[PDB]
């Protein structure tokens, strides 16, 4: 009971701190973000090509 | 707040025209009917408790005037009354048949004849 | 002229046409489904738009679907071939044997014959039972209703009067099931086969079943009733018949209506129900007459809510009835089946000029009898019981030999109580009570009188108590 | 560690162009939608927060939709999403053994069930054709249930009373009591149960899971849990969620059993979620079919007959009434759709009868008399000499005196009375129920005092399971109980009462 | 009564009861494409300090407003039915929501050749190659004869995404994807 | 962030921004005013206007006035420095004594706890008062009601759950007053003072305090209560004590919640209330729980309104209990004070294994003579005592007995009638009344079973009389 509440309390810590780095990791891109606008456009071509 | 006579028909030939190919001081069309209330766009001289008299050969009676239509109780059944049907006027209060044509005869509440021998006799009338 | 849906609230669908406006009580068919989806128009609202109400399941209905219109009410099949069949509310077959094959269908919404074609003729019909036949006879042709709470005897006093009756009759019967219990519409589909009233293979088959259980949407439990006596009208109407009527529940008729009755559009009357009671009622309860063309004898199980008589749904049928069986639950609770209130039951017959004045003059003392029992009953509650004089305690024995005499063994509580079941003539009846009153059983016990049949039983019981003592 | 990653390459993400309607009000649950062409009545619609919700009303503006969830991360302005589903559970019997909420996600944190199969929470009940009469007994192990008020199974018994009276303990024994036949051998004698929460706060929930796992009875139940802090709409769906995890086992042989605790309560989140959609009310501001809503729930509880499997589906209703008043609104239209009752009460709680059952009152359409065949020997003669003492035996005040001729009759009664009591989570058999009814009926036990009853009943249970395994052996096998069956009974009753109080 | 030519809209409330009205009636003759130009010129003198001073004025005459627009909508361009249209709307009581039904029926109108326009929603703008496809890959969906028209709206809560509505469509592709990994944390 | 006042009804003031709307219950501020006003959200009307509920007074505000938007909801200041002092329902100290210096704040509107931390464990909680250590046993961590109409006695019972239960408690404490006046709001802080719990000179306080009264506007009732419901989960999750709740009024969580129902707009059910009565009250309730990090000792007392137990209000509280207390009019107009119903008041810990089996045979067996005595009140009263039988008249005189031991002095009645509070154990009522049941003591008249503590004190008053 102490092995099994001691994961418990790591297990949680472990979840936010990597969904907290990710934050800024994310928001200082500026040379991807063109590359990531590309292949947005290419999704979208890519979708309405199966519609119709 | 809407009006009940605002649907997007009677508004839709006023902005064409003047309103002459129907009188509506005589005749008036029917907006809505339903459980035996109808709801008619016109007959602007109708007195209150006045009897009316529908396309379909059924009655009426006029219990509401209102600024925009006029709500009239059918009698009989209302499979026989729908939307745009024109509406006249008889131009009194209901009234019945009275005498001594009427003893030993059964009538209905409008004075005609159900016991089959045969119509009555009776030359005078009353308002009920 | 196809229309549109615009507006699904609940169990009312609103329709917009392009073309032609339909009628009111119309039949609509929506498309699209792999069920059949029937819609029936009840209002005109201005810019072609109509209120219906559907007829099954409102789930999956998308807005703008379209909307046929087949130019009439809703056509059922009719004839002699709709026997031994149980039937949907739009005419269709729901116990699997396949299609119903008639050459005729008849709308659904008709008129009530007028004043001129109506048989005034009075009789009597005995059924077999002692608070029936002797205090609130029926009659060939009239029409009987059955009241009385939840659990006091009703599926049991009207399955056991299609026993009695509906065997050794020459003429038809329908039983139309407007909302009830699905298990108790698997019994009576089942005590029949094997009781030749339906006859799986061959054409000799005398009933005919309408079943929509109250598992169905509120707007279809309105029009089973109507259904009912459009097979039951073919009957006495065009062939020149006579038929029996056996509906249960009726009041699912009325309750049925007030459960759409403010999502239509209209302000709620008294105490919840729609305003259009005493209307709708007696729209429907004229088509069930004789006319001088055939005649129907109509027996309506009626369900009283809460116990309370003066409901304004039970107390608006008192009148389109010739006959009145009214159980109560105080009297079952003391043992004694059938139910039957004997002060409360009524007829139209009870009379010295068509039942006799033998008759007459007995139903009219055992029910003097047992109103003066209840102003003793309250000095019991005080003084006991060794208080009493001697003519007294005389009244309240006689009145407890009547109250068990009263009591019957049915045939169908074979499965339930264990005893053997009686069918009592009708001049056994009048004999065997005109005896208590007299005093020719003043020497017995009363427990010989509970559950016998003719009062020559009710001395062999008394012999048997008495060797085994 | 290795349980994250393995989550997070498992996971898809796949995109679509959705159909999509912003939002025009958000309050109180309710949000009008502008948009949503395509939407079909009783869609389950999805926000952009991650909350659900369903499409009720249609209409030619806006579209009504109620959430299953909270309203406050929803604003003005958001986005509503398009399933393409009628709302729909997770069935199968890999939720047995769990608690869960009422769309089928679990709250215990043994984490993901496995299910396979989805069921509409708005399916229709079965007709005429594919049912069966009630031909097996159900046990409860309560012996004023199972000698004078049997119930079949696949019959609706309602359980209705008061608050605090024994409403939750009599369908709890119930639940222990199918714990020899769950780990016998016979797949046609087990009973498997589900229980349906509604209204209640988990510090109820949370602790009717520990008494049902002592006893080891949660390894064959499900427990469907909406408690008083969900959403309005979560109530409302929690027994057509729970009566469709029901019918996997009655549509595929087996057979299940149901408890609504309670079924008042369905019926609040009824009137609220229907009066914020501007429904009219009815009587006590109810909607116009509550008769609707409890009606296509509780005939689901079919018998099939033996060409589609021969399953069954019991269900146990629970109903709390307002001082013992029977005739209110939601209680008499729910006697009228059930084929027996059980009518809990007070005055017999406190005086000392506990499970305060009115038996006098407590009516069942016998459901084809499937007692059993031993029962009926003495629970026959019982009820009819219960039944003698109650017209009778009403007095408490006495002035003369017939020994001979009344006080044999009620002295039996008071010994047949103070047999029915009965203690908590402890229920019994029925051979070890016709043992000691077999001693009661046959004049064994009017020599006791009455303040003995209940410990010479534990005495003499205890001396028969442990010196007569053999004899109740042959009641519970043979069905009946024989002529040399009731042979061997005579001298073991007596040779104890011979020696029972020395 | 008749019959009346479905508007491709069909909007709802007190605008759309007389912007169907007028629809309809303007269908017929084929008075479509000419009364948007009238419509537009009443669009400019209703918003003037004296005559909007009386036309939501309660207390003038309840007469008096319907001879001084009478004269105000014949002499200065035009008399079609549109002049018949504000003698309806002020014969009624309806002239405070006259404004509404002219932005009621122009999009009745658009409708007729337009597109209900796009939302792209992603930064800082961008530069004429990647725009000009986006441009025109948005009209290789619609196919049916027509001249498409967009809005931009410039937000930064969305990461690293452009989120787009072709009418009711919304096809998402944003930082909305970090919630998405819920399911990390969810057993 | 802006917007302007739109329309004002009572204390239902409409605001409509122009971009930034804000998300519902969040906090806005008035300003042109001379004290602070702030407004929560709490519908969204379209077209860019929020519908508001205002937490103080509206008159004196124009069509037009500003309004500035926070970003939160109402937080209070939380911590161990809340001790000692009052509160109102935005946290601001209403003592005088100056501010409130906490290093963190705590929102209004929080969340309830999952399924899985729940705890299961029960005791018992012994009080001192007969009624309820026999019939009725409180637990240690769960909640309990007072049931009572208007001058029957719920808050004289529960200023003695203080002087039992918060004298004798080792961790903290927190009291709410929710809707009742102020005068006795002010006599618990001039007798928390004098008797050592408040301490105004340094930290060794137990107490602490929050207040909205029956002065306020109905957007402040309806949230008060959830504020002494935040100073008493700092106290629970991340210090981890045993804190007491003291609640009265809860009734006046609902009373003014169906007084801003009616104006925002919604269709009412049934007597008057609003249409979401159940939800709201499952809400505030779903988060006063003992979890696996602390343990709250709820008492809450109720208002049953014109003395009606099937009112909508009361009669939807209860699946919300472990205990029960239901009190009654017509029991203290013969003079049994405490005026419990000891046929209508029960628990979940009154069991033969948990209570112990002697405990539990004499809780049993007194209710069996006091059902006894009600089901012949028909009887007696029309016909006479006289017309019994000799066993029957013998649960007659044996429940009579029984009646009036069951009412015991008050500590905090002295001060009206001069009579010494009593507390007994509970080890010597199980013992007192089985020499009742027993019928040891039916040679003495039944005045001497009557405001006495322990049973010794009835064979005195007893040996008083002769
Ligand atoms: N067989 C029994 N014998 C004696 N007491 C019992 C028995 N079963 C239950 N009780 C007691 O009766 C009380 C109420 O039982 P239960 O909680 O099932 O009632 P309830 O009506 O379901 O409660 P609620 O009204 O909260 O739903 C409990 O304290 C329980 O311990
Ligand atoms: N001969 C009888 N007389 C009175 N009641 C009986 C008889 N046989 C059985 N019963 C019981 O009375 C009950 C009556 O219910 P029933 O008549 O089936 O439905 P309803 O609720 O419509 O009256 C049945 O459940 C049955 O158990
Ligand atoms: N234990 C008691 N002994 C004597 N009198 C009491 C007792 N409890 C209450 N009372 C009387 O009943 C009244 C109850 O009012 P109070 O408890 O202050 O508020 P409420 O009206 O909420 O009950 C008191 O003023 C007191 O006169
Ligand atoms: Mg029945
Ligand atoms: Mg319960
Ligand atoms: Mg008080």
């Amino acid at each position: 009971s102490v092995q099994n509440m001691m994961r418990q309390k790591e297990q949680e810590h472990m979840i936010r701190w990597v969904e907290k780095h990710v934050v800024q990791s994310i928001s200082a891109q500026q040379e991807k973000e063109t590359i990531a606008k590309c292949i947005a456009d290419l999704k979208l071509l890519a979708k309405k090509a199966q519609a119709q | 707040k809407t009006g009940t006579a605002e649907v997007s028909s009677i508004l839709e030939e006023r902005i064409l025209g003047a309103d002459t190919s129907v009188d509506l001081e005589e005749t008036g069309r029917v907006l809505s009917i339903g459980d035996g209330i109808a709801r008619v766009h016109g007959l602007r001289n109708v007195q209150a408790e006045e009897m009316v008299e529908f396309s379909s050969g059924l009655k009426g009676m006029s219990l509401n005037l209102e600024p925009d239509n006029v709500g009239v109780v059918v009698f009989g059944n209302d499979k026989l009354i729908k939307e745009g049907d024109i509406v006249k006027r008889t131009g009194a209060i209901v009234d019945v048949p009275v005498g001594e044509e009427l003893l030993g005869r059964v009538v209905d509440a409008l004075g005609n004849a159900i016991d089959g021998k045969g119509p009555i006799g009776s030359k005078t009338r009353r308002r009920v | 002229a196809t229309g549109r849906i615009v507006a699904v609230i609940g169990a009312v669908v609103d329709v917009q046409f392009d073309e032609g406006l339909p009628p009111i009580l119309n039949a609509l068919e929506v498309q699209g489904r792999e069920t059949r989806l029937v819609l029936e128009v009840a209002q005109h609202l201005g810019e072609s738009t109509v209120r219906t109400i559907a007829m099954d399941g409102t789930e999956g209905l998308v807005r703008g679907q379209k909307v046929l219109d087949s130019g009439a009410p809703i056509k059922i099949p009719v004839g002699p071939e709709t026997l031994g069949r149980i039937m949907n509310v739009i005419g269709e077959p729901i116990d699997e044997r396949g299609p119903i094959k008639t050459k005729q269908f008849a709308a659904i919404h008709a008129e009530a014959p007028e004043f001129m074609e109506m048989s005034v003729e009075q009789e009597i019909l005995v059924t077999g039972i002692k608070v029936v036949d002797l205090l609130a006879p029926y009659a060939k042709g009239g029409k009987i209703g059955l009241f009385g709470g939840a659990g006091v005897g009703k599926t049991v006093l009207i399955m056991e009067l299609i026993n009695n009756v509906a065997k050794a009759h020459g003429g038809y019967s329908v039983f139309a099931g407007v909302g009830e219990r699905t298990r108790e519409g698997n019994d009576l589909y089942h005590e029949m086969i094997e009781s030749g009233v339906i006859n799986l293979k061959d054409a000799t088959s005398k009933v005919a079943l309408v079943y929509g259980q109250m598992n169905e949407p509120p707007g279809a439990r309105a029009r089973v009733a109507l259904t009912g006596l459009t097979v039951a009208e073919y009957f006495r109407d065009q062939e020149g018949q006579d038929v029996l009527l056996f509906i249960d529940n009726i009041f699912r008729f009325t309750q049925a209506g007030s459960e759409v009755s403010a999502l239509l559009g209209r302000i709620p009357s008294a105490v919840g129900y729609q305003p259009t009671l005493a209307t709708d009622m007696g729209t429907m309860q004229e088509r069930i007459t004789t006319t001088k063309k055939g005649s129907i004898t109509s027996v309506q199980a009626i369900y009283v809510p809460a116990d309370d008589l003066t409901d304004p749904a039970p107390a608006t049928t008192f009148a389109h009835l010739d006959a009145t069986t009214v159980l109560s639950r105080a009297i079952a609770e003391l043992g004694i089946y059938p139910a039957v209130d004997p002060l409360d039951s009524t007829s139209r017959i009870m009379d010295p000029n068509i039942v006799g004045s033998e008759h007459y003059d007995v139903a009219r003392g055992v029910q003097k009898i047992l109103q003066d029992y209840k102003s003793l009953q309250d000095i019991i509650a005080i003084l006991g019981m060794d208080e009493l004089s001697e003519e007294d305690k005389l009244t309240v024995s006689r009145a407890r030999k009547i109250q068990r005499f009263l009591s019957q063994p049915f045939q169908v509580a074979e499965v339930f109580t264990g005893h053997l079941g009686k069918l009592v003539p009708l001049k056994e009846t009048i004999k065997g009570f005109q005896q208590i009153l007299a005093g020719e059983y003043d020497h017995l016990p009363e427990q010989a009188f509970y559950m016998v049949g003719p009062i020559e039983e009710a001395v062999a019981k008394a012999d048997k108590l008495a060797e085994e003592h | 560690s290795s349980i994250l990653e393995e989550r997070i390459l498992g996971a898809d993400t796949s995109v679509d162009l959705e159909e999509t309607g912003r939002v025009l009000s958000i309050g109180d649950g309710i949000a009008r939608v502008h948009g949503l062409r395509n939407v079909q009545a009783e869609e389950m619609v999805e926000f952009s927060s991650g909350l659900k919700g369903m499409s009720l009303n249609l209409e030619p503006d806006n579209v009504g939709v109620v959430v299953f969830g909270n309203d406050k991360l929803i604003k003005e302005g958001d986005i509503v999403k398009r399933t393409g589903a009628i709302v729909d559970v997770p069935v199968g019997e890999e939720l047995l053994g769990r608690v869960v909420d009422a769309l089928g996600n679990a709250i215990d944190g043994k984490g993901p069930i496995g299910s396979k199969t989805r069921r509409r929470v708005g399916l229709k009940a079965p007709g005429i054709i594919p049912r069966i009469s009630v031909r097996e007994p159900m046990q409860t192990g309560i012996k004023a249930v199972d000698s004078l008020v049997p119930i079949g199974r696949g019959q609706r018994e309602l359980i209705i009373g008061d608050r605090q009276t024994g409403k939750t303990s009599i369908a709890i024994d119930t639940i222990i009591n199918q714990k020899r036949f769950n780990d016998g051998t016979d797949e046609k004698k087990k009973l498997y149960c589900i229980y349906v929460a509604i209204g209640q706060k988990r510090s109820t929930v949370a602790q009717l899971v520990k008494r049902l796992t002592d006893a080891d009875a949660m390894k064959y139940t499900i427990v469907v849990s909406a408690t008083a802090s969900d959403a309005a709409p979560l109530q409302y769906l929690a027994p057509y969620s729970g009566c469709s995890m029901g019918e996997y086992f009655r549509d595929n042989g087996k057979h299940a059993l149901i408890i609504y605790d309670d079924l008042s309560k369905q019926a609040v989140a009824y009137r609220q979620m229907s009066l914020l959609l501007r429904r009219p009310p009815g009587r006590e501001a109810y909607p116009g079919d509550v008769f609707y809503l409890h009606s296509r729930l509780l005939e689901r509880a079919a018998k099939m007959n033996d060409a589609f499997g021969g399953g069954s589906l019991t269900a146990l209703p629970v109903i709390e009434t307002q001082a013992g008043d029977v005739s209110a609104y939601i209680p008499t239209n729910v006697i009228s759709i059930t084929d027996g009752q059980i009518f809990l009460e007070t005055e017999l709680f406190y005086k000392g009868i506990r499970p305060a059952i009115n038996v006098g009152l407590s009516v069942s359409r016998v459901g084809s008399a499937a007692q059993t065949r031993a029962m009926k020997q003495v629970a026959g003669t019982m009820k009819l000499e219960l039944a003698q003492y109650r017209e009778v035996a009403a007095f408490a005040q006495f002035g003369s005196d017939l020994d001979a001729a009344t006080q044999q009759l009620l002295s039996r009664g008071v010994r047949l009375t103070e047999l029915l009591k009965q203690g908590q989570y402890a229920p019994m058999a029925i051979e070890e129920q016709v043992a000691v009814i077999y001693a009661g009926v046959r004049g064994y036990l009017d020599k006791l005092e009455p303040s003995k009853i209940t410990k010479f009943e534990n005495a003499f249970l205890s001396h028969v399971i442990s010196q007569h395994q053999a004899l109740l052996g042959k009641i519970r096998a043979d069905g009946k109980i024989s002529e040399e069956t009731d042979a061997k009974l005579k001298e073991i009753v007596t040779n104890f009462l011979a020696g029972f109080e020395a | 009564f008749a019959k009346l030519v479905r508007p491709p809209v069909q909007i709802y409330g007190i605008e759309g009861r007389y912007a169907t009205a007028l629809y309809s009636a303007a269908s017929k003759q084929n008075k479509l494409e000419q009364v948007e130009k009238e419509l537009l010129r009443v669009a400019q003198i209703l918003k003037e300090p004296k005559v909007a001073a009386s036309i939501m004025n309660p207390y003038v005459k309840r007469s008096v407003k319907v001879k001084s627009l009478s004269d105000m909508t014949a002499k200065e361009k035009f008399s079609p039915l549109t002049s018949n249209l504000i003698n309806l709307l002020a014969e009624n009581g309806r002239l405070s929501s006259t404004p509404g039904v002219i932005s009621a029926f122009s999009t009745m109108m658009s409708v007729h050749r337009g597109e209900v326009p796009c939302s792209v929603t992603t930064a800082s703008p961008l530069d004429e190659a990647t725009l000009t496809e986006l441009k025109t890959v948005l009209k290789s969906f619609l196919s049916k004869g027509q001249i498409l028209k967009l809005e931009v709206k410039v937000d930064p809560s969305i990461m690293g995404g452009m989120i787009v509505r072709i009418g009711e469509k919304y096809v998402d592709m944003s930082a909305k994807t970090k919630i998405q990994k819920l399911s990390r944390a969810m057993r």
